[PDB]
RNA sequence: UCUGGUUUCUCUUCAGAUCGCAUAAAUCUUUCGCCUUUUACUAAAGAUUUCCGUGGAGAGGAACAACUCU
RNA sequence: AAGGUAUGUAUCAAGCUUACAAG
């Protein structure tokens, strides 16, 4: 039902070989979600790397902007549901087998015989991005995807191959944290490892930071720039824009507003394109 | 510059000698 | 056609309204895929010279506008000043012996290149996860 | 004195010839014959194919190719 | 050879199917 071209693939499933060489049939598996014939693809990423073959159709990579094996982001290297609720929508697809499924898939490939360039529904809103998914976008990418997986006989130590045993050894797996959407296990662990990083602790009072000791100005923030960063926040009770340490100096009446500042910027606040300077003011009367 | 003035003559009379060796121009 | 046309830059802001991967060129959703016509030769010389070595040439035509380093892992490179797979190399160092019987007379004794070579707790857990 | 090549393997189109010194099966269109209906069928004609094979041609080697036709 | 000993449901394994994507 579909041929290709060349496929999606991520770069860390490529491998570390800038020259790869790869071999491809015509129909090949079926799609893991659909049943849907592709073109599977074989390579070599590397030289103690298994091969990796091709995991989904063309169709289903280009629906939810996913590479081709993995089932990661193309933008990110991220999984699916991370990027679905980082940017607040799901963009549903069926479970079933015909339910609305293959009907979904084939007119939805239907209207996207023109462009084969963006995702479908995804264009619009992954635009609006690189706040909440940047932070965790992990890039030099970790090769133990492409390990070969873990033999039988040497887990039972019956392995009569010694060295030339191709997969692994030693590597038993546990027991405990190993689809498309939802839900997937280790994906719960880094959402809680996302909502629980390691802050300045909250100090023992009330409210009463207000004030901060922003900066790292430079030449690139300016009064106005910080002052409707604020704005839009509320109102100050004194700002200055002291030009010796390249600082700034601005509180807020009850104190609220700005605390979502002291959110925003944990070495978070990312405008102007500087990694701000950020520590913990007086409050204090000193 | 030293040696290289004659270790790059051994790699490319090494690479050509492979470049268009065997009759490119084992089939049955 | 002129190099003035094509050379032109673009006028504006950049546009960075956009993220990173949409804003960069494509044709096929993952980059801008194109054919191409090398030798084979050198193609799977230099192929095998980072699959074996970790270093190789690298690919272009546009990155800098001059590009002529290597990559990979560098130093190794100049380690072996650059040397290649099909080169009787400067010295013949850590080779490994191999035993030979190539008669074919002694029988359960011809090994000819069949040679198997010279050098020749855990399982609590093993029963515990299984 | 100089000129200097049969085998065997793969591709490359052309076939007009008893391409085959013999001879399969199918589809279609009609008439038969058995028939209850349908495939299995019958046995003649017409026109089409498939299949088992062949002929002359370009190229690449390798096989004594250096014995020697010339 | 079909044309007759109906078919249509509800629980219970081998046959066949991939040996994959994976913190
Ligand atoms: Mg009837
Ligand atoms: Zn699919
Ligand atoms: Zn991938
Ligand atoms: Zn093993």
């Amino acid at each position: 039902w579909e041929d290709a071209d060349f496929p999606i693939l991520c770069q860390t499933c490529l491998g570390e070989n800038p020259y790869i060489r790869m071999t491809k049939e015509k129909y090949g598996k079926e799609c893991k979600i659909c049943a849907r014939p592709f073109t599977v693809f074989r390579w070599c990423p590397g030289v103690r790397m298994r091969f990796k073959k091709t995991e989904v159709c063309q169709t289903c990579s280009k629906l939810k902007n996913v590479c081709q094996t993995c089932l990661l982001d193309l933008e990110y290297g991220l999984p699916i549901q991370v990027r679905d609720a980082g940017l607040s929508f799901k963009d549903d697809m069926p479970k079933s087998d015909v339910n609305k499924e293959y009907y979904t898939q084939n007119m939805e490939r239907e209207i996207s015989n023109s462009d084969g360039t963006r995702p479908v529904g995804m264009l619009g809103k992954a635009t609006s991005t690189s706040d909440m998914l940047l932070k965790l976008a992990r890039t030099t990418p970790y090769y133990k995807r492409n390990r070969p997986h873990i033999c039988s006989f040497w887990v039972k130590g019956e392995c009569k191959r010694g060295e030339e045993c191709p997969y692994r050894h030693e590597k038993p797996t546990d027991p405990d944290d190993p689809r498309y959407y939802g839900i997937n296990d280790p994906v719960a662990d880094k959402l809680l490892k996302r909502a629980s990083t390691m802050p300045r602790l909250d100090p023992p009072e009330d409210k009463t930071i207000t004030t901060l000791y922003v900066g790292g100005l430079g030449d690139t923030i300016t009064e106005t720039d910080l002052r409707n960063h604020f704005y839009q926040f509320g109102e100050i009770r004194t700002i200055t824009v002291v030009q010796r340490q390249q600082c700034a100096f601005i509180q807020f009446a009850t104190r609220q507003a700005a605390e979502v500042a002291a959110e925003k910027s944990f070495n978070k606040l990312i405008v102007n394109g500087r990694r701000l300077n950020v520590k913990w003011g007086r409050s204090q009367a000193a | 510059s030293e040696e290289k003035l004659q270790e790059k003559a051994r790699k490319w009379q090494q690479l050509q000698a492979k470049r268009y060796a065997e009759k490119r121009k084992v089939d049955a | 056609p002129t190099y003035e046309t094509m050379f032109a830059p673009e006028f504006g802001p950049e546009n960075p309204f956009r993220t990173q991967q949409m804003a960069a060129p494509r044709n096929m959703l993952s980059g801008y895929a194109e054919p191409a016509h090398i030798n084979d030769f050198m193609f799977e010389q230099q192929r095998r010279t980072f699959a074996t070595y970790g270093y190789a040439l690298d690919p272009s035509l546009d990155n800098h506008q001059v590009s002529a380093k290597y990559i990979g892992s560098v130093e190794e490179a100049e380690k072996n000043q650059g040397l290649t797979v099909f080169e009787t190399g400067q010295k013949k160092t850590e080779k490994r012996k191999k035993f030979k019987e190539n008669d074919a007379s002694n029988i359960d004794g011809f090994l000819g290149p069949w040679a198997k070579y010279v050098d020749e707790e855990e399982q609590k857990e093993l029963d515990e996860i299984t």
